[PDB]
């Protein structure tokens, strides 16, 4: 999850080489998929993101308090300075072919939280198990086995 | 717990073969290698020599699916030229490229 | 598990790791989205089961669904935003790629389409690949406003013979809906061909989408300057209007509708004004975000979002309301302590003018959180009701 | 100059001042 | 805590940067921006291990074993 | 004729190249071979004799699985599978342990530098944990107190990235083609102008501007490529690139075999 | 294998409207007052100004479905030589508007064709797949 | 309710979804480790006999 | 635009 | 740990929506969601 | 913050003034004398607990320096006015209205309101270094994450919860890609 | 950073949710909107400090 209230799980892992990959060589750690955004309506998990980049690159980190002067645009222009494309869009190559993607990916660091739930405490699968003594029918639950 | 070894990426498996050559029935001439052990970095190589060459008519891959690092190869050539044939000539036409390179770059190195 | 839909059989795929591995285009019968989602899985141990489950309440059998008479199943998610891209007139395909979209299609018969460009180059349009995905015999019209036989705005669709002639595929051709794509699949070639018709567009679109590559950024949600004037302007004279009413009605010189009280007269109006205001506002920010905006193509594709989302992004956020009325009066003449008694304008009352891009100031920030909380509450009562219905 | 208004960021010393005296769990122990 | 060593996406090895970055801070009062710089971080993903990264190894040697 | 190469930068870290003359392909399917399939050596194992640290006994011998080695000779030792003894010898695999005893009521550090060879190497080039600071210490594993002791065996084996990240020799590949857009492989989003908001790209400087006035070549194909190679230090750059272009090279060969013996 | 039609053209008007690389042109006769044409070409391959001259042709085969297409080879006469733009199609609907004047169009991937003029010179097209043929 | 018109069953597995693209519409991808633990109870005939010997 | 934490060089350098 | 010792519950006018007064006593955000959504309350 | 007209010049202000300002940061940065503090800024009138009951009586500016004194770039956020002069008291600082789980969510102004409630519960499950003495104590089911990172987009607000000594999460490179459908 | 602010039972960590509950001793109206034929209702509830 994130601190914006972005959830999901890992859908697959690649490898370096299989990544996309900006010009400067940067390979993304995560990807997650446009669709999340306009739905969901939450604009600040793209700010962060940019925000991040900036104080990524000067060295300082950023200031997200709720209610303040900070702006986009005033952003914007600060990431200008560093030479990067201003709203954070970044060219990136195809991992497979290596070959330019003709729409341009919006890129950058952002803070992410693990979650208790995990795959492994989870799956179970059941057949003939022990039965409740009362009813004789399947036990409850994963610890017990459960049906 | 269920992730399959790592080296099942690139060792070979047990008595299993590194190309499979089979015959396509829907179009004459054509015939498809499954590659084991291998993704993009062989594939896409190959395919784009096989394009280069006038004589070859069709050729593609696709890896199935990203678990299973393999894929199949899909050659169609003008009639009376073995796709195989073609395919050995993609392979000596790389070969001697790469060769070139290591050659070239070596001796631009050697410069600094 | 409240459809018939809702428990479907399947024909088993082992593969390693730990999840469930499924198509999304059955994400949506299920009401299912992949995350910490979990499905129970049923093996029968009977052959005469094992046989009625592949004959009865198979995926297949299930596309048309008797609730809606129409599909239940289609084209979702980033497959749905690719192919319009993919339809698109800009669009072609150079030769060695399309050669591997073709290779996608498992059932391809081996006969490369004649390029819709020769000399200058072979060029691939994005409908002709996509018509190989398309089973053969299939005839699909459907006409909209401004559509015509040249149809220069692209809209409607036309298929012959499994070639698509023009219009663009999206929600209302390859989507759900009643005279879809897939609906009409289904009754032409049968329901097991239809099934085999997703796993086709689906792997081709899905194919071109990674090459071609999607995403989305802030930029996208950013208004040219003099359409942000433009909206503030388009705000504030709605403001002056609002004022007006309160000055008329503060001087006992408006006049109720019938059957409604003084005071209920003068909210119906200003949050009249006020959602007109809103919308005029959503309105200019559409027409402004250009065709290359990411978020205008999903919404044009229709795959998620809207029109009033654009409106809340780059325009306004509007008139927050609790129970269907504007912000009542916790303190004693006021909402918040930081207003006068008896101010009725919708700053107080809680009309919320900044967009989310620009972010809010305090006091409505928390309004927002009241109409927040408000739809949470509702929608467990609904559901916890609705389910007490059901049974 | 020390009677002068004060900034907005200013204020934040204040809350620092505050934190240390309370405490986050203060009311519980109080 | 201590020093990811190589980096989350680069690969570049981060670890031994560390020591001589908090001597920069410390020693010579370069703010990080200019540290980083000088340690040879020049691309971002590796700059967000060193100054993002919070050690608490110290805050751990100080329990009696 | 064949492609030619022109270096640009050459440094002990980095190696920055013009390479041209080749098709797309060939070039990904380089920098992907350097990303993943050069063999290096790397710690496979660790026997953990006494641990007081703090730091969990797996989370120490993580740490030691991405401390980079001296990989120069790495060809002549075996791989694991290849060698026929049970586990480990000097033909498939070097030894290396650690002793550390926090000796100083200050902190004491554990540094890369620490280790020390155990196995005899044959007098090869290999299995020197490097030092590319300064200062001369390198990775720092753990830190220990007064009476806190960590001793431990590391058996370090051959391998590659696709196994294991911590073969990987590479660090970040810059790839690059076509500073300028004229191949309209991409497309600009924009607000305005995309010229002046996309920032130029340095190695515009080394290609001709657009030339505003002209029709679209639609002939031309992808060349003259831009790469910048970064060894973690394991591998010396260059022979990053020797390397990588005849592993590459190998395994077309291994493919050319397969057809021959059918 | 022979052309269905051909004809000089003028163009009256082009229209870039929301597509970068497809222009629509409104184009009508040089010779016959009742023939006129639209059509949607990619600009960036040819390029188009308005009141140019355009040679068409359609010529349903270049000889001089079942058939896999191939890349051409080299020294490969494929006619086509003379014309600088070219694109292959099908009919998809026949208009009788009124008397003599009748309409066709021609899909050609997508890129959509209404040919107009005298029931005298049209009536070599039917149904069958179109190429169309242009220079200048 | 609880122990009649419903019930707790054996045969079935249960996890985490999640989607895959390469998959034909009707199929599910299940995990080696519940196929190695669920069963179906096949009949021995002379059509499946060498294979079930196999699978023995 | 980021959070200011050498508050302490510039209460040192002031006071 | 510490959004739970602030935590605060009701003992089962709707009271579940948030209330006016509860400016800046109360946080607007922080509720659990289900059953016991605007029961519980975060200081 | 009690607001006072009574004042040498002219209007209303806030009673603290820099001075009072310095002479805590004196006390915070140094650890001169008798530790200047929120009990003296409260003894001193400066401050002053207000409950819901008394809340009705006032009347409150959201910010000193805006909505004290009597009287504009497009990107920032459109504020009211400061017709009242009235004001009583002022707000210490707007952010405070949040609790501890929101206060982790970078700019929550930019969020519709649901994400920041499911924001404040998936908060408290995630994983992180919950104390520095884990190692020393039993109890069941402790997760810890090797390498904590503090966010870069930071709160203000996290300095006072110590969430840069005992972060739960990773930064972490991130496009926002269509890439495989998966 | 240990906050305390608990109590620990049986060698488990337990806390004091703050339990709520109306003023006691302020006067109240409300109105019955029932055929109930009480029009309005003044509860009090009492108790010592
Ligand atoms: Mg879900
Ligand atoms: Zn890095
Ligand atoms: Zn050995």
């Amino acid at each position: 999850a994130s601190r914006h209230g972005q959830k999901g799980t890992i859908g697959i892992t690649y490898r370096r080489e299989d990544m996309p990959f900006t010009a400067e060589g940067i390979v993304p750690d995560l990807i997650i998929n446009p669709h999340a955004i306009p739905s969901r309506m939450t604009v600040a998990h793209l700010i962060e993101c940019l925000l991040s980049k900036v104080a990524a690159l000067s060295g300082n980190e950023g200031d997200a308090s709720p209610f303040t002067d900070i702006t986009v645009e005033g952003i914007s222009k600060l990431l200008r300075e560093h030479g990067y494309q201003s709203r954070g869009f970044e060219v990136m190559y195809n991992g497979h072919t290596g070959k330019k993607l003709m729409a341009q990916i919006f890129f950058g660091p952002t803070y992410y939280q693990r979650l208790r739930h995990m795959v492994d405490d989870k799956i179970h699968a059941r057949a003939r198990g022990p039965m409740q003594v009362l009813t004789r029918q399947p036990v409850e639950g994963r610890s017990r086995d459960g049906g | 717990m269920n992730a399959p070894d790592r080296f099942e990426l690139f060792l070979l498996g047990e008595g299993e073969s590194k190309l499979k050559i089979d015959p396509d029935t829907k179009a004459p001439n054509a015939v498809v290698i499954t590659f084991e052990k291998e993704d993009h970095t062989l594939g896409n190589l190959i395919r784009a020599e096989l394009l280069n060459d006038r004589k070859v008519l069709f050729a593609a891959y696709k890896v199935e699916h990203p678990f299973f690092a393999r894929f199949k190869l899909r050659i169609q050539t003008t009639e009376g030229y073995d796709p195989k044939d073609a395919l050995k000539n993609a392979c000596n036409s790389i070969i001697n490229k790469l060769g070139a390179l290591k050659t070239n770059f070596e001796t631009e190195w050697n410069l600094q | 598990s409240l459809h018939k839909m809702s428990m479907m059989a399947h024909r088993v795929k082992v593969i390693p790791y730990s999840t469930f591995r499924l198509n999304l285009s059955v994400t949506s019968p299920y009401n299912a989205d992949f995350d910490g989602d979990e499905m129970n899985l049923h093996v029968p141990q009977s052959e005469e089961t094992r046989a009625e489950l592949s004959q009865l309440c198979a995926v297949p059998l299930q596309i048309v669904s008797p609730q809606s008479n129409k599909p239940c199943m289609g084209i979702v998610q980033d497959t749905l935003c690719g192919i319009r891209k993919l339809t698109l007139r800009d669009t072609f395909i150079e030769l060695d790629q399309v050669l591997n979209m073709l290779y996608w299609v498992p059932d391809w018969d081996g006969v490369i389409p004649t390029p819709a460009i020769i000399k200058p180059k072979p060029l691939w349009s994005g409908k002709q690949i996509l018509s190989v995905a398309i089973p053969n015999g299939i005839h699909l019209q459907r006409f909209d406003e401004g559509t015509t036989l040249l149809s220069p705005k692209d809209n409607g669709m036309l298929i012959i013979d499994g070639q698509i002639i023009f219009g663009v595929v999206e929600k209302k051709t390859v989507g759900s809906s009643n005279g879809g794509l897939i609906h009409v699949v289904t009754r032409e070639k049968g329901p097991q061909v239809c099934a085999k018709l997703f796993g086709n567009i689906q792997k081709v679109v899905n194919f071109w989408l990674l090459h071609n590559g999607f995403s989305t950024g802030i930029g996208d949600t950013i208004a040219d300057g003099p359409t942000m004037r433009e909206i503030t302007e388009t705000i504030a004279e709605a403001k002056k209007k609002v004022l007006d009413v309160t000055k008329e009605a503060q001087a006992n010189l408006l006049t109720a509708k019938h059957g409604m009280t003084l005071r209920e007269s003068f909210e119906d109006n200003v949050v009249r004004f006020l959602n007109e205001a809103r919308d005029k506002a959503g309105r200019l920010a559409e027409v402004n975000l250009k065709d290359l905006n990411n978020v205008k193509q999903m919404v044009m594709a229709g795959s998620k979002g809207s029109f009033i989302n654009i409106a809340q992004m780059s325009a306004c956020v509007g008139q927050q309301s609790v129970e269907g009325k504007r912000i009542a009066f916790g303190f004693v003449d006021r909402t918040l302590p930081h207003f006068s008694k008896d101010d009725y304008s919708p700053e107080s009352k809680g009309f919320v003018e900044n967009s989310y891009l620009r972010g809010l100031t305090p006091q409505e920030f928390f309004f927002h959180a009241m109409g927040g909380r408000e739809g949470l509450i509702d929608t467990a009562v609904k559901t916890a009701e609705t389910g007490y219905i059901q049974r | 100059d020390e009677s002068a208004p004060i900034t907005a960021e200013d204020s934040w010393a204040v809350i620092s001042a505050f934190f240390r005296e309370k405490g986050l769990v203060s009311q519980q122990l109080d | 805590m201590i020093v990811p060593v190589r980096c989350f996406s680069c690969g570049k090895v981060v670890g031994d940067k560390w020591e001589s970055y908090l001597n920069l801070l410390q020693e010579d009062e370069l703010d990080e921006g200019t540290a980083l710089s000088r340690l040879g971080l020049k691309r971002y993903c590796c700059r967000r291990m060193i100054l993002t990264h919070v050690d608490l190894i110290e805050k751990f040697l100080r329990y009696n074993p | 004729e064949g492609p030619q190469v022109k270096i640009r930068e050459a440094s002990k870290d980095n190696v920055d190249f013009i390479l041209s003359n080749v098709d797309l392909a060939m070039a990904n399917s380089l920098r992907r071979v350097m990303i993943a399939e050069i063999p290096t050596l790397a710690i496979d194992s660790v026997e953990v004799e006494t641990n007081t640290t703090v730091l969990a006994d797996e989370f120490i011998a993580h740490r030691l699985g991405l401390i980079p080695l001296q990989s120069m000779d790495i060809e002549q030792l075996e791989y694991s599978r290849d060698c026929f003894c049970e586990d480990h010898c000097d033909k498939c695999s070097v030894v290396l342990t650690l002793q550390a005893f926090g000796e100083s009521e200050s902190t004491t550090n554990v540094y890369s530098k620490d280790l020390v060879i155990v196995s005899n190497l044959m007098g090869r080039n290999i299995g020197h944990p490097i030092i590319q600071d300064k200062e001369g210490n390198g990775v720092l594993i753990c830190k220990l107190r007064k009476g806190q002791e960590l001793k431990l065996t590391c058996v370090a084996k051959k391998g590659i990235a696709k196994e294991h990240a911590k073969w990987g020799p590479a660090a970040a590949i810059e790839f690059e083609y076509d500073p300028w857009n004229k191949l309209k492989h991409t497309d600009y989003w924009y607000e305005q102008d995309s010229a002046k908001e996309w920032p130029q790209s340095k190695n515009c400087e080394y290609e001709d501007p657009p030339n505003e006035g002209d029709p679209f070549d639609y002939k031309a194909q992808a060349d003259t490529f831009y790469m910048n190679v970064e060894s973690v230090g394991s591998i010396p750059v260059d022979q990053v690139v020797v390397r990588g272009i005849d592993t590459l090279q190998k395994k077309v060969a291994s493919i050319l075999l397969a057809l021959t013996q059918m | 294998s022979n052309t269905l039609f051909d004809d000089i053209f003028q163009v009256s008007e082009v229209d870039p409207g929301r597509y970068n690389k497809v222009c629509r042109i409104e184009a009508a006769s040089t010779t016959q007052d009742q023939c006129k044409l639209t059509l949607d070409i990619n600009v960036e391959l040819f390029p188009v100004a308005a009141q140019d001259s355009l040679t068409v042709t359609i010529a349903s085969s270049l000889n001089l479905a079942t058939r896999s297409w191939r890349p051409p080879q080299a020294g490969d006469r494929s006619l086509a030589d003379d014309y600088d733009y070219v694109m292959y199609g099908t009919a998809y609907k026949f208009e009788e508007v009124s008397k003599d004047l009748i309409a066709v169009y021609y899909s050609f991937g997508g890129l959509l064709m209404r040919l107009e003029g005298n029931y005298r010179n049209l009536n070599n097209l039917k149904q069958e797949n179109a190429y169309l043929l242009i220079r200048r | 309710r609880g122990n009649l018109m419903g019930k707790r069953v054996d045969f079935s597995a249960r996890t985490v979804i999640s989607g895959d693209p390469n998959l034909e519409l009707d199929q599910v991808g299940v995990p080696k480790s519940i196929a190695k633990t669920l069963t179906y109870p096949e009949v021995v005939t002379p059509y499946n006999i060498d294979r079930l010997t196999q699978l023995v | 635009f980021i959070k200011r934490d050498r508050m302490r060089r510039n209460f040192l350098r002031m006071r | 740990t510490l959004s739970h010792l602030r935590r605060t519950n009701t003992p089962i006018a709707k009271p579940r929506q948030l209330h006016n007064t509860h400016w800046g006593l109360v946080c607007p955000a922080e509720t659990p969601e289900g059953q016991a959504c605007g029961l519980v309350k975060n200081l | 913050f009690i607001v006072e007209d009574d004042e040498s010049l002219g209007h209303k202000e806030l009673k603290v003034r820099k001075g009072h300002i310095a002479k805590l940061m004196a006390t915070e940065y140094q650890d001169d004398v008798e530790e200047y503090t929120w009990s003296s800024l409260l003894n001193e009138g400066l401050v002053e607990y207000i409950d819901a009951e008394e809340e009705e009586s006032i009347l409150i500016a959201m910010q000193p320096e805006d909505l004290e004194p009597a009287e504009v770039d497009p990107a920032k956020r459109i504020r009211v006015s400061h017709h009242a002069t009235t004001f009583t008291h002022c707000e210490i600082h707007p952010s405070m209205i949040l609790g501890v789980a929101a206060s982790i969510i970078p700019f929550p102004d930019h969020n519709q309101s649901p994400r920041n409630t499911y924001q404040s519960a998936m908060g408290k499950q995630a994983m992180g270094v919950f104390l520095t003495n884990y190692n020393v104590r039993m109890d069941t089911m402790a997760n810890i994450l090797y390498y904590p990172q503090k966010p870069l987009g930071t709160t203000r607000a996290m300095e006072y919860l110590k969430f840069r000594e005992l972060p739960a999460g990773q930064n972490a490179i991130v496009a926002i890609a269509c890439y495989s459908g998966y | 950073f240990d906050m305390g602010g608990y109590f620990i039972i049986n060698g488990s960590e337990k806390v004091l949710i703050a339990q709520e509950r109306s003023a006691g001793n302020i006067v109240q109206v409300f109105k019955k909107a029932a055929p109930s034929p009480i029009s309005h209702v003044a509860e009090i509830r009492s108790a010592l400090e």
